[PDB]
């Protein structure tokens, strides 16, 4: 019975602590105190194919996780009190108690990073033995020790970020195991290949991974960084990773004689939730002579409850998990949607066929 | 039992 993960490790901030983070921010990004300093991905779709070709990009795996904003700060109530805030674009501040980042050839140990404000993502990597590791992967830096750097383009973004901060969680790192071991995280620096690196990705990087991924991400580096909406942050996805929950329905047909033989396949019916009750048939689901004795392996009911089906590479949806958690199937309008990127976005073997032209292009275009 |  194949069913269903990451959190983030703080506490909600209260109200008049998370308008006195969101008016400090505010004045340091010189941004609306309500408006999400953070920069939002868009589909990638065909004519960024040559977009890669007249631009330098980065490209790295897209994890699965919680993307959330990391800040380095004063605690809003006590004057001179250590505090990092994990935020996400709603809003939502959590205190995160625990933690620290040392500061580069700091003798003392009694210095601290204020004004910081990083762009990562929080994973949830799977070590041998089942053993869980939360972990924070920083892909971009908005401002570092009270310097702006969305300005500026991503190598620096990234460079203050390594020699500031990184660099030296590192070296206290290696020093010090059991101070290490009592973070709520692992902070580190995500690995990213060259624009035409992806092959190197699918089959080293991601087979490799020891968490969740659904994806890749291209980050123009030579662009500065923009709040909202960003067009030369572009972010991919193969078929089968859009992923829709319908109503399942076990349609077995009427035999000429005798009672109905379960035990031959039936119609896998899927529906899409429209109305508040009103359901309506949207397409079959394709399963298998070994797939349908694997149904009727776990010895549940199958009909009448939400499923996750993706497309195939034959353009049918099939089986993935039940959803006991959803409510109602995916409302007509998700459908829509994901039918969309469905229809647009490039595949896997047309990206991978612009690769080498990409590759030689940014050889060309190279600064002697 | 449902729509289209």
């Amino acid at each position: 019975a194949p069913s269903e993960e990451v959190s983030v490790p703080g506490v909600l901030a209260p109200r008049d602590d998370v308008r006195v983070l969101k008016t400090r921010i505010a004045k340091l990004l010189g941004t609306s105190p309500d408006t999400f300093p953070g920069s939002q991905p868009v589909s990638f779709s065909k004519k960024h194919l040559q977009a890669l070709k007249e631009k330098n990009y980065f490209v790295c795996e897209k994890s699965d996780g919680i993307r959330c904003l990391l800040y380095m700060t004063e605690h809003p109530r006590y004057e001179n009190r250590p505090s990092v805030y994990l935020f996400d674009r709603k809003m939502n501040f959590y205190h995160v108690e625990k933690i620290f980042y040392p500061v580069e050839n700091d003798k003392s140990g009694k210095k601290y990073h204020v004004d910081t404000l990083l762009d990562g993502e929080l994973v949830l990597d799977i070590y041998p033995g089942g053993k869980k590791q939360l972990r924070y992967l920083v892909f971009d830096c908005l401002a570092c020790d009270g310097i702006v750097y969305m300005s500026r383009l991503l190598d620096k973004r990234l460079g203050i970020f390594a020699k500031s901060i990184q660099k030296p969680l590192d070296e206290y790192t290696k020093t010090h195991m059991r101070e290490t071991a009592i973070f709520p995280f692992l902070t580190s620096l995500k690995k990213m290949e060259l624009g035409h690196g992806i092959l190197k990705l699918f089959n080293e990087v991601i087979p490799r991974l020891r968490h969740g991924n659904d994806g890749l991400i291209f980050t123009c580096t030579e662009t500065p960084y923009v709040s909202g909406t960003d067009q030369s942050l572009l972010k991919w996805k193969p078929k089968e990773m859009n992923t829709i929950d319908f109503m399942l329905k076990l349609e077995f047909a009427q035999p000429e004689e005798g009672d109905i033989d379960y035990s031959a396949m039936p119609e896998f019916q899927l529906g899409v939730w429209e109305g508040r009750n009103m359901y309506s048939f949207f397409a079959f689901m394709y399963v298998d002579e070994k797939e349908w004795e694997k149904l009727k392996s776990f010895n549940v009911p199958l009909s009448e409850r939400i499923v996750e089906c993706y497309l195939d590479d034959e353009n049918r949806w099939r089986f993935l998990r039940f959803r006991d958690d959803k409510r109602d199937a995916n409302h007509i309008s998700t459908v829509k949607s994901v039918l969309q990127s469905i229809e647009d976005g490039v595949s896997k073997e047309d990206l991978l066929k612009e690769m080498p032209i990409i590759r030689e292009a940014y050889y060309n275009r190279k600064k002697p | 039992a449902w729509n289209s």
